[PDB]
């Protein structure tokens, strides 16, 4: 129901992945609606997706 | 198979707005290998089949 | 590229308080006169009064063909230049879509002269998705935004020959 | 308003920061206070400082305002200082990242 950014900023509605978590690739929906709830750029999120699928 | 086992690894990481540019390099790089590969196993399996019948 | 239309999008007569005629220069000529600048944007100067006042623009997105917009930000080689176009102050130039911020301060250099000018213009370009909507503010040092272009593409190229 | 963190372990750690831009001097005023503000972030290798820019954006989810999201990640060993006299998104929580080469994936 989320992307990478709210997940990794902590949307109050993306709480289901938390705390110390693994895994060996990672699976986003195209049509999830809770992304940037408070407008804004998060800068080089795309350098960020691609150090988070490392 | 055995000198066909060296696999090319390629994702496609995410481009922003303004990297078209990279992104179109990653794409031509990515459908040139393709080419590339395809061309080579289906040529080699038809000459790999006459040389075979013909033996 | 595959199809452009030209139209207007923010008019001269958009930004309140302001003297929108004297945007000429003669680095910018045409092949009549000397003094001009580009047709798709204004370079926004002070009237009589003084202090530049706060001016204001915005654009919404109505149709379905995404629009290619520019602007730019002057910034003069004096004090002087900059409190003879502009008012005093801290001068900005900020803007904002569903998806781009902007904000550029005025940085006044003498930089070495380039077609008769120690100004320089620094040139931006976006893109205004269809539904997205455009803010504007200026405090100053503003070129302002006068024709965009609504575009649809399909993947082409550039060729650089004679 | 200063804060800083020590690395001691051997994990990296990816951090993430914010800066807010109201729409208002108004909004500005009442959310914090008067004169120039300032957010700025240092480490051994990371530089950071971005001041606030004040102007009425189109309104996306009621807010006229914006919010900059940065991101960077401290080394192990790596000391990291924040500095701020407004507008300041304040990091709370961070991820300690052990890596290995992935990938991802944007299907349903």
């Amino acid at each position: 129901d989320c992307t990478i950014e709210g997940w990794i900023l902590g949307n109050p509605k993306c709480d289901l992945l938390l705390g110390d978590q693994s895994w060996s690739y990672i699976v986003e929906r195209p049509n999830a609606q809770n992304g940037i709830c408070y407008p804004g750029v998060l800068n080089e999120l795309e350098e960020l997706k691609a150090f988070i699928g490392s | 198979i055995n000198k066909m086992n060296t696999q090319f690894e390629a994702v496609d990481h995410e481009f922003s707005n303004l990297e078209r540019r990279i992104g179109n390099l990653n794409k031509r790089m990515e459908d040139g290998f393709l080419d590339v590969w395809t061309y080579n196993a289906e040529l080699l399996v038809l000459l790999e089949n006459e040389r075979t019948l013909d033996l | 590229g595959e199809r452009v239309e030209r139209f207007e999008m923010f008019p001269k007569s958009t930004w309140a308080g302001v003297d929108t005629s004297r945007g000429v220069t003669n680095a910018c000529p045409s092949y009549t006169i000397d003094s001009s600048f580009y047709r798709n944007l204004v370079w926004i100067v002070k009237t009589d009064s003084a202090t530049y006042p706060v001016i204001k623009g915005t654009y919404n997105n109505t149709g379905t063909q995404p629009i290619l917009y520019f602007w730019g930000v002057h910034h003069p080689l004096d004090t002087t230049v900059q409190d003879n176009l502009y008012g005093s102050g801290d001068k900005y130039v900020r803007m904002g879509t569903e998806s781009m911020n902007f904000a550029k301060s005025p940085e006044i250099a003498a930089r070495p002269a380039v077609n008769g000018q120690r100004s320089r213009i620094d040139y931006y370009w976006s893109v205004l998705r269809p539904g997205e909507t455009l803010n504007v503010e200026s405090n100053g040092n503003l070129i302002a935004p006068w024709y965009a272009y609504k575009f649809v593409s399909k993947k082409g190229a550039v060729f650089k020959s004679d």
